[PDB]
RNA sequence: AUGCCCCGUGUGGCGAAAGGGAAGCCGGUUAAUAUUCCGGCACCUGGAUGUGGGUUUUGCGCGGCAACGCAACUGAACGCGGAGACGACGGCGGGGGCCCCGGGCAGAGUUCUCUUUUCUUCUUAACGGUCUAUCACCCUGGAAACAGUUUGUCUGGAG
């Protein structure tokens, strides 16, 4: 039973900020909200401490993150070029 | 090639799933191998490398979590580490 | 406060040098005699049920301790 | 007893030995309870003094309450029949005491890491086993029965804990000083108890007196294993230790109860063997004379007179 | 193959000789109605010997060479095994279940503990058995 | 009857410090009853459980009762829970194995790096 | 032990009768004070020094697989940790007190008529002993025909 047709998590927020605000803010609420597999423990359990902190409540790890994803595009584009210039300067 | 041999172990062979059973298998020693996932607790990873030392049992380092070693033995649930007992069919310990 | 199950323990409790006074409490709703001695740190109560013992043991007391019977009213 | 003849036996429950063996107090019965493993077994023996009323009325006594749970009562084998057992009660663990009830209705069990059931009372005429005491602080070693009124004494290895049984509570601590009490008997008059340990220490307590021990003594170099007082007026008891050797005691208790009772050693009963550090393992007194039966780790019982 | 054998040194991981070094005197690998699981009957080190130097005088040597023994029933759940070994000839059965029944037969069994071990790192052999672990 | 109560100290706020509780007394009266706060658990040094066998008392009663109902008759015991000591141990064993095997390995290397300049 | 050695971390004070914090309750008493006086019954902190216990003739206690238990249980420098010590809001469960209903004893009021009636007292402190109290943790065992389970969907081969 859907309740609202689109505004989803931003129903909170009612009539006011405005349609694209609240379809804005409703991305990285949603995000934010959600729950993440650990990738220590494989649970779906990670959710988020503070900004940028998120923490699993199975294997109680805490990692340093995005502020409202676990993971970043431009981190995760980072660890595959720091690998490949790893293998560079070691070979 | 790996999941095809797990698959076929499933099916023909005898194995023990989870690290308390593992361990069981390991003090038996009729445990003929031994498969860590790839995001065991270090830990537990080394203790059960030291178990497969003393034993002399092979292990082999799945390179998939825990998740992904359960749909391999075709559950429904997580797998940190597996104990085969029986090959069956299959011939994983020939490698 | 603190209670005796038993008059022998009771008796020496009584026999010591700290036992300041001792009393003798009739409860006659609940047919029990209690034997009640204040000592320096505690005052202990030892409980008895209507028997020859309660008697017996009112001169199997020290005569040096002062022994008294509770009266029906505590009067200050 | 003064023969040595041996005029029955039975072997109950094959390659698990007998624990416990005792007989039911009352004259009219001639009934034998036994302990072996996890199992409780009520016989008659065929004895000389066993005539066909004895032997049938001892035979309704134990059958009467015929016309996972507490205790399993039930009926032994057919070749456990034959011999004369009719009784077999299975309880969780391995029983290590039974003490029989002055009337011959209840008797009490006690099997070590048997946890929350390891103090079990038996009603026999109800066929029905019952654990009145859940939670005792720390592992029951034994228990008994007092002699004049309904209390119920349970040793673990460092207290004594003594029961009512009509409130089912607790009426008092014993605090013996034993790191692991061995055995403990209660006086006939049953205000006194001697604790005999495995620290070799035998230790009086007067109930009235305190709950530490009025005497602490030590006459042997090994554990104690056995203590039992004299029932039938004799001021006496035995003391038994794994050094082989037997203590006799006079113990004489006044019958005011306010005057201290008297402890004296008469004698040294010797020349039983030790095997693998083991002496003697059990003590019993005669129902009317100064006579007294020990038990060996040699194999032999021994009568002392 | 089996490593949970006689003369296996274990260390154990739960309870008051938690850290321990022990050697197993008897794997019972089926179990017992008392202890229905696989366990071990072991011997141990509760007190290690003290550490010793060159300018000790001898009196200060052998009082700071004293072992505290103890024998223990341990599920194997609580040990961890080593591949480190101890041959003792006069360890041989010392210990049985009816040992750790019987009060007088286990403090008869230690003093033999004490007494062996105590030859043995005298003799100056396996270092490692007896040097405490540092955790 | 007269069920309404005051305090029985100056301070007149409803602060963490002024926790009191009703009680009823032989006299018939009811009246407040100043209580001190509730004492917390000891925690684990390493997961931050609670240690079990340890009393939750606040900090200075602690000085009042005896060593063994502080301690657990274990390694680290009333500062860390069974579990951390059971994998300070396994780590520890493991740890200086791998070191020695590690030692053993660079001992072969440099004997064959010796071999081969000899 | 006419000197030598060790260590690094700095720098003192004031600043809250609502923050943190060692420990007291009941009854009575005055014209007027009372957790302060009286009576009874307790507690905390600091100090000195005995007795009884514990340990020890092989110096530094024993038990339980374990979680841990036991009246004690050698412990200097140097380190690690815990408590003090922590937001707001929402529903759920346990406890105390209050409110409510019934019976009984005693007393009181109503009573032309009715009303086995309406109302009042029926209480139990601090401090101790003992038995209990959700979470959490330990042992066995190995779960798909997935199960357990909350008002609220979380938990489980990492058992
Ligand atoms: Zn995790
Ligand atoms: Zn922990």
């Amino acid at each position: 039973s859907k309740r609202t047709k689109k505004v989803g998590i931003s129903g909170k927020y009612g009539t006011r900020y405005g349609a694209s605000l609240r379809k804005l803010v409703k991305k990285q609420e949603v995000t934010q909200h959600a729950r993440y597999t650990c990738t220590f423990c494989g649970k779906n359990s990670v959710r988020r401490t503070a900004v940028g902190i998120w923490s699993c409540k199975s294997c109680k790890k805490t990692m340093a993150g995005g502020a409202y994803t676990v993971s970043t595009p431009a981190a995760a584009a980072m660890r595959s070029t720091l690998r490949r210039l790893r293998e560079i300067t070691e070979a | 090639s790996i999941g095809a041999k797990l698959a076929l172990v499933i099916k023909s062979g005898k194995v023990v799933l989870g690290y308390r059973s593992t361990l069981k298998a390991l003090r038996s020693g009729k445990a003929k191998l031994i498969l860590i996932a790839a995001n065991t607790p270090p830990l537990r990873k080394s203790e059960l490398e030291y178990y497969s030392m003393m034993s002399k049992t092979p292990v082999h380092h799945y390179s998939g979590t825990n998740i992904e070693l359960g749909t391999a033995c075709g559950k429904l649930f997580r797998c940190s580490t597996m104990a085969i007992l029986d090959a069956g069919d299959s011939d994983i310990l020939a490698d | 406060p603190q209670e005796v199950s038993d008059i022998k323990k009771f008796i020496e409790i009584c026999r010591r040098k700290d036992a300041s006074s001792a009393r003798i409490k009739k409860n006659p709703k609940t047919q029990q005699i209690k034997f009640k001695v204040r000592c320096q740190r505690f005052l202990y109560t030892l409980v008895l049920k209507d028997s020859d013992k309660a008697e017996k043991l009112k001169q199997s007391l020290p005569p040096n301790l002062q022994i008294k019977d509770v009266p029906k009213r505590n009067k200050r | 007893l003064l023969t040595g003849r041996q005029v029955w036996s039975v072997k109950l429950n094959g390659d698990e030995a007998v624990n416990t063996v005792r007989w039911r107090p009352t004259k009219d019965t001639f009934i034998l309870a036994a302990a072996a493993g996890e199992d409780i077994f009520l016989m008659i023996p065929t004895h000389p003094s066993v005539t066909p009323a004895l032997d049938q009325a001892s035979r309704d006594i134990l059958n009467a309450g015929f016309g996972e749970p507490p205790g399993k009562w039930a009926r032994p084998g057919t070749r456990l029949e034959d011999e004369g057992v009719l009784l077999r009660i299975t309880v969780r663990s391995t029983i290590k005491a039974i003490s029989w009830h002055r009337r011959g209705d209840h008797f009490a069990t006690v099997s070590p890491s048997g946890q929350r059931s390891s103090v079990a009372i038996h009603t026999l005429s109800k066929h029905l086993t019952q654990i009145p005491f859940r939670k005792l602080n720390g592992l029951a070693q034994t228990a008994s029965f007092h002699p004049l009124r309904p209390l119920f004494f349970v040793a673990t290895q460092r207290s004594i804990r003594c029961y009512d049984l009509q409130k089912l509570e607790l009426v008092k601590i014993v605090q013996p000083g034993a790191k692991w009490i061995s055995s403990f008997d209660v006086h006939p008059g049953g205000d006194n108890l001697v604790v005999g340990s495995y620290d070799k220490r035998l230790l009086w307590h007067d109930l009235d007196l305190s709950n530490r021990p009025y005497k602490t003594m030590r006459f042997h170099t090994e554990a104690i294993r056995a203590v039992r007082f004299h029932k039938g007026g004799l001021p006496l008891f035995a003391d038994a230790s794994d050094d082989g050797s037997l203590q006799i005691f006079h113990g004489k208790v006044p019958n005011d109860q306010l005057e201290n009772p008297t402890i004296v050693p008469v004698k040294m009963l010797k020349g039983h063997k030790v095997v693998n550090k083991l002496g003697v393992l059990d003590i019993d007194w005669h129902p009317r004379e100064p006579w007294c039966v020990s038990a060996g780790a040699d194999g032999t019982a021994r009568l002392w007179m | 193959m089996k490593f949970l054998k006689t003369s296996r040194v274990c260390l154990v991981t739960r309870g008051r000789y938690a850290g321990k070094k022990v050697v197993i005197i008897q794997p019972v690998d089926q179990g017992t109605k008392s202890h229905p699981y696989g366990h071990a009957l072991v011997a141990g080190i509760e007190r290690y010997p003290s550490k010793i130097t060159r300018r000790m005088s001898k009196a200060r040597i052998e009082k700071r060479s004293k072992i505290k023994p103890f024998i223990k029933v341990i599920n194997y759940n609580h040990l961890m095994p080593t591949r480190y070994t101890l041959e003792l000839e006069g360890l041989k059965a010392v210990i049985n279940a009816d040992t750790f029944k019987e009060p007088s037969q286990r403090e008869e069994a230690k003093k033999t503990v004490k007494k062996v071990l105590e030859d043995r790192y005298n003799s100056g052999k396996n270092r490692w058995f007896f040097t405490p672990l540092r955790f | 009857a007269p069920t309404r109560v005051t305090y029985r100290r100056r301070n007149p706020y409803n602060t963490t410090s002024n926790r009191t509780r009703v009680i009823k007394t032989p006299g018939g009266q009811l009246r407040v009853l100043h209580i001190k706060k509730r004492g917390t658990a000891p925690k684990c040094g390493d997961c931050g459980i609670k240690l079990p066998g340890i009393p939750a008392l606040r900090p200075r009663e602690y000085a009042t009762i005896s060593k063994p109902k502080k301690t657990v008759q274990r390694a680290y015991g009333g500062s860390r829970c069974g579990n951390c000591v059971r994998d300070r141990i396994i780590r520890a064993f493991l740890i200086e194995e791998q070191k020695i095997v590690k030692k053993v390995l660079k001992e072969q290397s440099q004997a064959e790096k010796k071999a081969s300049k000899k």
